[PDB]
């Protein structure tokens, strides 16, 4: 629905979309600045993950008000309503899943862009396998683990452990772990152990770069509180 | 319950 | 696109969306609710007035943050994107007003519900006068004022000066008055005129209703104080 | 601006 829009003209809406607060658009514009084929910028790529992630965010929490409800039951109704808001889910994650796949990975070379991608490519399998019953669950899981796993091997390999990016892939894997893979001791082994490694950088680092890697070495300390 | 990144 | 659900199954649906915080879902239940014919409830009203509310209510905050990046400016790029979603809430309050129009008010007998739509078409013709520039606007204006009008003396005839719908009606025509109609001083005057008469009345009141109507009334003081 | 009606 973008194709007649310019590249450039995508981009300014979608960070005019954002202040509006109107995430839908936002996706939608993002979406077709990717369907132009060129790669994405530093910023480019975070407005990708900001537009999604608030869209299906607001999908997730509407999801499990919904399941609580219907468990608390446990007509159709809710059931439906359920099943409709969850096709919906499903349809935004398929949809960033293509676009990773259609070809954001496969053109991405560079650590910060390949290891970004993979995390998304992982954070959206996760959010499918939130919602997961059938005989697909366990494979949903398998492609959320091996898109963190490559994600996370490029990571050590290519990145200090202060690395923003990697500080916030190991965060989530660590959450994918409590949530997803039921285990539980990975996920505070993993947290633990990142956030001591980017302890132990943090002396290299700028005034800003400190600022923004201890922002999410928090959301480490915060999940390991809750975990422990 | 727990947090995964966010802004 | 409800044309297929029971009634009793929409309304269901409405009031999971809302417990959702989906309102657009909310809404487009509620529209097909009433597109099945029949008058509607106490209870089916306020759900109708929540729902569209909250829809129009968001594209409105977005509308006046790109409306205001506009008059900064002031390429085409943000013209454009204002002008889409000032289109798309249009968009909404014909819908509305539609419904009010095919056949809500036509219908509707009682004082209560005669008040609480021509309220709601008051309300929605001042949301397209908030963005209305060009020949139309004196006559969407005259609209909102002809509506509040109606409605203002049906409720002085037929309801307590206690009654939150006739409250919630004087404290919104006050907002036309002094946001709409440029008139201050008659904003003014209708939101004190209302708030005293109310406090005369709420002597008769049980403590449920008194918090009901009490709870309006403060609006109608937070108003007073701003503008004074 | 105004407090226009709200729950
Ligand atoms: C998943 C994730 C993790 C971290 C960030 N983030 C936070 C602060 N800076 C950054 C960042 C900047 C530049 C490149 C990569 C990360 C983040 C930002 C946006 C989207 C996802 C992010
Ligand atoms: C426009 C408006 C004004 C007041 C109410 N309201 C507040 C508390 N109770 C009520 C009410 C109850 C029953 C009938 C009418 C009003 C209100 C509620 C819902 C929608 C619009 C309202
Ligand atoms: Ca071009
Ligand atoms: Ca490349
Ligand atoms: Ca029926
Ligand atoms: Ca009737
Ligand atoms: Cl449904
Ligand atoms: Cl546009
Ligand atoms: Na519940
Ligand atoms: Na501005």
């Amino acid at each position: 629905a973008m194709g007649s829009m310019e590249r450039a003209s995508l981009i300014q809406k979608a960070k005019l979309a954002e202040q509006a607060e109107r995430y839908e658009d936002m996706a939608a514009f993002m979406k077709g600045a990717v369907e132009k084929g060129e790669e994405l910028s530093c910023e480019e790529r975070n407005l990708l993950s900001v537009a999604y992630k608030n869209v299906v965010g607001g999908q997730r929490a509407a999801w499990r008000v919904l399941s609580s409800i219907e468990q608390k039951s446990n007509g159709p109704e809710v059931r439906e309503y359920r099943e409709k808001v969850e096709t919906e889910l499903q349809g935004v994650c398929d949809t960033v899943l293509g676009l990773l796949d259609s070809h954001l990975i496969k053109e991405a070379g560079d650590a910060e862009s390949r290891v970004f991608y993979l995390k998304m490519k992982g954070d959206y399998y996760r959010y499918l396998a939130e919602v997961a019953t059938g005989d697909d669950k366990k494979r949903i899981i398998d492609s959320a683990r091996s898109a963190y796993q490559e994600a996370m091997d490029i990571s050590k390999k290519e990145m200090p452990p202060t690395n923003p990016i990697r500080l916030g892939l190991a965060l989530n894997f660590s959450v994918f772990h409590y949530e997803i893979a039921n285990s539980p001791e990975e996920a505070i082994s993993l947290a633990k152990t990142t956030f001591d490694e980017a302890m132990a950088d943090l002396h290299t680092l700028s005034e800003d770069s400190y600022k923004d890697s201890t922002l999410i070495m928090q959301l480490l300390r915060d999940n390991l509180t809750l975990w422990t | 319950r727990p947090s995964s990144w966010r802004q």
